[PDB]
């Protein structure tokens, strides 16, 4: 066993595989602030810094109403990943205690 | 139709007096607002007449 733990890497792919997931994830939800969801651009103090409050509010929303749709979208993959990993942990309480 | 093509960069630019020129009947702009245009970079403009 020592042997085929130091040789193969495989055996291990369930938990890179945990990782991974939670990774590219976030990193998704990282890239999508670059998003620009129809506006005029995506940097918010660059359209603070164009236009006035009674013209840069209409981009803000749409700013807004992107990124906050994308966080709960990031949001629902988590706790439903989190729900299948919890049901995991169960399970290996068992094996421990059994 | 012949519209002319004008560029200018390499300079500092002072649109308040120019936005302070109530005389020009339509100063209209849209992608930014006349009163930040004082405080705001560009690589280069283009004016026609």
């Amino acid at each position: 066993i020592q042997d085929s733990l130091s040789s193969t890497a495989s055996a291990l792919g369930k938990l890179q595989d945990v990782v991974n997931q939670n990774a590219q994830a976030l990193n998704t939800l990282v890239k999508q602030l670059s998003s620009n969801f129809g506006a005029i651009s995506s940097v918010l103090n660059d359209i603070l810094s164009r236009l006035d409050p009674p013209e840069a509010e209409v981009q803000i929303d749409r700013l807004i109403t992107g990124r906050l749709q994308s966080l709960q979208t990031y949001v629902t993959q988590q706790l439903i990943r989190a729900a299948e990993i919890r049901a995991s942990a169960n399970l290996a309480a068992t094996k421990m205690s059994e | 139709y012949a519209w002319n093509r004008k560029r200018i960069s390499n300079c500092v630019a002072d649109y308040s007096v120019l936005y302070n020129s109530a005389s020009f009947s339509t100063f209209k702009c849209y992608g930014v607002s006349p009163t930040k245009l004082n405080d705001l970079c560009f690589t280069n403009v283009y004016a026609d007449s």
